[PDB]
């Protein structure tokens, strides 16, 4: 019986349509999952829920070459927790 | 020492991160929170009447004469049924991922803790030093120390140096050259070091491989005669 | 295979419908729904668990330069076509046309009918196709252009035919060996990708173990909806007749067999699928292993990443699951 005010943010998703939020251009880490690549979450603009597509990575490009290497100079000790 | 001070600095940092609410043992939690919801269900589904006039066994009885409290008992007994076999069965079923788990934490302790394992990202991300273990409830915990590269730096290369019409590769390593001089330093680590012909094998001429160059060879014997 | 398909079902709208007093009834059963709701929404997030697991090996989206040298080996067949809108290799498209799904619950503005108008549908997965294939180029990119050193900390680069001497280097062959013989080499290698893809090509119909999980769902869902027509001992399969040729008195005693019955059909399908959903996760966490330690390094554990002494490995994408070329 209750009523959500289709006046507001409208967007159409493969999982479906989702309302009482914007889309927006940005990409950022998934927050809250809808699907079909889609997410969502709390963020300040005042302070909102936004819907975007979800990122997978910053790009990187390898100076690959016929006769080029690279070669480390120096290390680091690393000590990672795992838990079962 | 500076391994020895970067060892000291991971772990206080590990130490720091787990007293302030790391809340990373989510996955210990999940279990107890599992068996308590289960065990709660389970006493919760008491109050159902199952289609029964009542849910409580002593108001039938009291209500009714023995031939009509018979049938109106039995459909308790199947639900109550249902409900335990539900309960029985969802329980088999995690404790197989629960063996599952345990026999893979067996195989861990057995491979990173006695020993040094060179399986990719089996103990940890990186080149597999060492590890150690620590209990908690209902759980184990590894911590992995791994050796990491860092700062590196672009080298021109090629596969083979070229003297006296042969052909010499590096034994153990790779030539590199910072702009006019060649030199053969191990893959991990940048130490260049001179080429002679005891850190360098020969075989076959210079018109096989395809990107030699003319570079030379020192020899030490001659110098070392005279 | 990795993952399978995501269902959700409406127990009051299965087992009851439209009719007011068989829920009324219903009301009198406990919490059967909420626990077959709870298992049923635990295996979908599991499934998309499985995915991001396998798949999410990589730190960053690495590219491959626009000159394609690699000592004389073609990599034509695998990576990216730009053509396609998805941007798949010849032989991803080739995975993706032999594996037919039924539907990946778009929008349905037959069978499929049936099952939904009976409370019983399907949900897309958290990461399209196309996030799938940018993961595995970037993979794919990264073993190219930087060897292993790119999985155990920053990549590195190093021509495609030093990486090679490294690797013959690391079976008890020496590198003088490759370095003289790079052509034969690069030669037999052209000609097996050649050998795979026209097999594959030539309807191999090689991929049954992903057709069977798509197989095994839709069988359960059909047996689950072909259910309902059966009667329970009761005097009728539909509860319309039930109510209007019986007083509520006797209605109720027919209702209660038909909702037993229901009940019981739920149980038993939701039971099966926790069953077949522990053995995809043991499959996806060997696919994950095998991602970890064939493609990122070289292995010397026997027959684990092909026959004979391993020397490479490269992984493709295919509906439902991962394909490794060793
Ligand atoms: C590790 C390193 O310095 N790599 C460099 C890269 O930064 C540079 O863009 C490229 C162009 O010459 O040469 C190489
Ligand atoms: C590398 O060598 C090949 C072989 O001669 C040549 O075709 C190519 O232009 C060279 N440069 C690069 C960047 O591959
Ligand atoms: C290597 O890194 C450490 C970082 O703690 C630094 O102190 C040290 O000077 C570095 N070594 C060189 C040769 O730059
Ligand atoms: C290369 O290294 C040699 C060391 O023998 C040095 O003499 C030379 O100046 C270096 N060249 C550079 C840095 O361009
Ligand atoms: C140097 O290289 C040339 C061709 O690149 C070759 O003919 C010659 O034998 C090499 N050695 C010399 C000039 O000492
Ligand atoms: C790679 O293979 C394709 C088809 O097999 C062929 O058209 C292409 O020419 C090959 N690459 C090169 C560099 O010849």
């Amino acid at each position: 019986t209750w009523r959500v005010s289709t006046g507001s943010n409208v967007f159409q998703t493969r999982a479906g349509c989702l309302i009482g939020a914007e889309y927006v251009n940005n990409s950022y880490e998934c927050d809250i999952p809808i699907g079909a690549g889609i997410c969502a979450s709390y963020q300040t603009q005042s302070q909102s829920i936004i819907a975007y597509t979800m990122s997978l990575g910053a790009e990187n490009s390898v100076a690959y070459s016929n006769n080029s290497i690279a070669i480390p100079t120096n290390f680091t000790i690393s000590v990672t927790t795992e838990i079962l | 020492k500076l391994i020895a001070n970067q060892f000291n600095s991971a772990i206080g940092k590990i130490q720091d991160s787990l007293s302030s609410t790391a809340s990373a043992l989510g996955k210990l939690q999940d279990v107890v929170n599992h068996n308590a919801q289960a065990l709660n269900t389970l006493v919760k589904q008491l109050s159902s009447k199952f289609g029964a006039i009542s849910s409580v066994l002593n108001d039938i009885l009291s209500r009714l004469d023995p031939p009509e409290a018979e049938v109106q008992i039995d459909r308790l007994i199947t639900g109550r049924l249902q409900s335990l076999q539900t309960y029985v069965t969802q329980q088999l079923i995690r404790a197989a991922e629960i063996r599952a788990s345990a026999n893979l934490a067996a195989t861990k302790m057995s491979e990173c803790v006695l020993g040094q394992s060179k399986r990719v990202d089996f103990c940890g991300k990186g080149y597999h030093l060492m590890s150690f273990p620590q209990s908690a409830p209902h759980g184990v915990v590894f911590l992995h120390v791994t050796y990491v590269p860092a700062q590196e730096k672009n080298f021109t290369t090629a596969p083979a140096i070229c003297h006296d019409g042969k052909a010499h590769f590096p034994r153990e390593g790779v030539f590199v050259s910072n702009g006019t001089h060649w030199f053969v330093t191990q893959r991990n680590f940048y130490e260049p070091q001179i080429i002679t012909t005891d850190n360098t094998f020969v075989s076959g001429n210079c018109d096989v491989v395809i990107g030699i160059v003319n570079n030379t060879v020192y020899d030490p014997l001659q110098p070392e005669l005279d | 295979p990795v993952s399978m398909t995501k269902t959700s079902v409406d127990c009051t709208m299965y087992i009851c419908g439209d009719s007011t007093e068989c829920s009324n009834l219903l009301l009198q059963y406990g919490s059967f729904c909420t626990q077959l709701k709870r298992a049923l929404t635990g295996i979908a997030v599991e499934q998309d668990k499985n995915t991001q697991e396998v798949f999410a090996q990589v730190k960053q989206i690495y590219k491959t330069p626009p000159i394609k040298y690699f000592g004389g080996f073609n990599f034509s067949q695998i990576l990216p076509d730009p053509s396609k809108p998805s941007k798949r290799s010849f032989i991803e498209d080739l995975l993706f046309n032999k594996v037919t799904l039924a539907d990946a619950g778009f929008i349905k503005q037959d069978l499929i009918c049936a099952q939904k108008f009976n409370g019983l549908t399907v949900l897309p997965p958290l990461l399209t196709d196309e996030m799938i294939a940018q993961y595995t180029s970037a993979l794919l990119a990264g073993t190219i252009t930087s060897g292993w050193t790119f999985g155990a900390g920053a990549a590195l680069q190093i021509p495609f035919a030093m990486q090679m001497a490294y690797r013959f280097n690391g079976i008890g062959v020496t590198q003088n060996v490759l370095y003289e013989n790079q052509k034969l080499i690069a030669n037999q290698f052209n000609s097996a990708i050649g050998k795979i893809q026209d097999s594959l090509s030539s309807t191999a119909s090689a991929l049954g173990k992903l057709q069977d999980v798509v197989n095994h769902n839709a069988q359960a869902l059909n047996t689950l909806v072909k259910q309902l027509s059966s009667k329970f001992g009761a005097i009728s399969s539909v509860l319309n007749d039930i109510l209007s040729r019986l007083d509520p008195p006797e209605a109720e005693v027919q209702i209660d067999r038909l909702i037993t019955g229901r009940l019981q059909s739920l149980q038993t399908y939701v039971t099966q699928q926790l069953i077949r959903a522990a053995e995809i996760r043991a499959s996806a966490n060997l696919a994950a292993t095998k991602m970890s330690e064939c493609v990122l390094g070289q292995s010397k554990r026997v027959d684990f990443c092909g026959k004979g002494y391993h020397l490479m490995s490269f992984p493709q994408s295919a509906p439902h699951g991962v394909v490794f070329l060793h």
